[PDB]
């Protein structure tokens, strides 16, 4: 199901989506917070 | 919920 | 480039802008017909802009040249960014002048501590966005492999090396990808990726050009 993590440049939680550039290089910062809220 | 952005993830690529 | 300085006008005559309506990536002119960039900068059509300083102001001394061929490394992977390097063949040769000229390919691998020059028209902020009109420059050293790997556990492949400052503040950023890391007069790196920009313990990750010298030569020869 849906996955969210914090984007340092945006200062917000964002959805992880398949197919992003460098997806397997992503740092999923604050995943438990962003899941919980979003 | 303002912290729950609908914007696509920037990701690591420059 | 975050934490850099505005380059002297036309002092990096190998630096190009890739443009698909707007600036989106950098590149480096390595011969009259060929540019090195990052594979993740691929788009079906690209206009190469050479001789630029202010990318917003048409000065009347640039060269704007369509890419004829855009060739990603055959082992590039989007998901891992392994082998993040590409060659662009220009549709007409670049005219070589004091503002448009080539950068030499590397003749040895990159080495820790080496002082380099990174450049581009990418974002100048770690938070939010400010895309500069004028070309930015950053003096930065090659980091150790150990430091690179410790910064990015699980993520650094043989194609990748780190350049920058572990304390943060000074880094490449979005829309710098594809652009050059020059050390001792040679193209050692291609701007590739990082976690955010200019954050502590998250230096820039760059493609080792030296690993591709034979590929570059062979691709040029095959496409002449
Ligand atoms: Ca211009």
């Amino acid at each position: 199901m849906p996955r969210w993590y914090f984007d340092l440049s945006k200062g917000k939680c964002v959805r992880f989506i398949y197919g992003g550039c460098g997806g397997n290089r992503n740092n999923f910062e604050s995943e438990d917070y962003c899941m919980a809220v979003c | 919920k303002a912290v729950c952005s609908q914007e696509a993830m920037t990701g690591p690529c420059r | 480039i975050v934490g850099g300085y505005t380059c002297e006008e036309n002092s990096l005559p190998y630096q190009v802008s890739l443009n698909s309506g707007s600036h989106f990536c950098g590149g480096s002119l390595i011969s009259e017909q060929w540019v090195v960039s990052a594979a993740h900068c691929y788009k079906t059509r690209i206009q190469v802009r050479l001789g630029e300083h202010n990318i917003k102001v048409l000065e009347g001394n640039e060269q704007f040249i369509n890419a004829a061929k855009i060739i990603r490394h055959p082992k590039y992977n989007r998901d891992t960014l392994d082998n993040d390097i590409m060659l662009i063949k220009l549709s007409s040769p670049a005219v070589i002048n004091a503002r448009v000229s080539t950068i030499s390919l590397p003749t040895a691998p990159p080495a820790a501590g080496t002082e380099c020059l990174i450049s581009g028209w990418g974002n100048t902020l770690s938070f939010g966005a400010d895309y500069p009109d004028e070309l930015k420059c950053l003096d930065a050293p090659v980091l150790t492999q150990a430091e690179c790997k410790a910064s990015y556990p699980g993520k650094i492949t043989n194609s990748m090396f780190c350049v920058g400052f572990l304390e943060g503040g000074k880094d490449s950023c979005q829309r710098d990808a594809g652009g050059p890391v020059v050390c001792n007069g040679q193209l050692q790196g291609v701007v590739s990726w990082g976690h955010g920009c200019a954050w502590k313990n998250r230096p820039g990750v760059y493609t080792k050009v030296y690993n591709y010298v034979d590929w570059i030569k062979d691709t040029i020869a095959a496409n002449s």
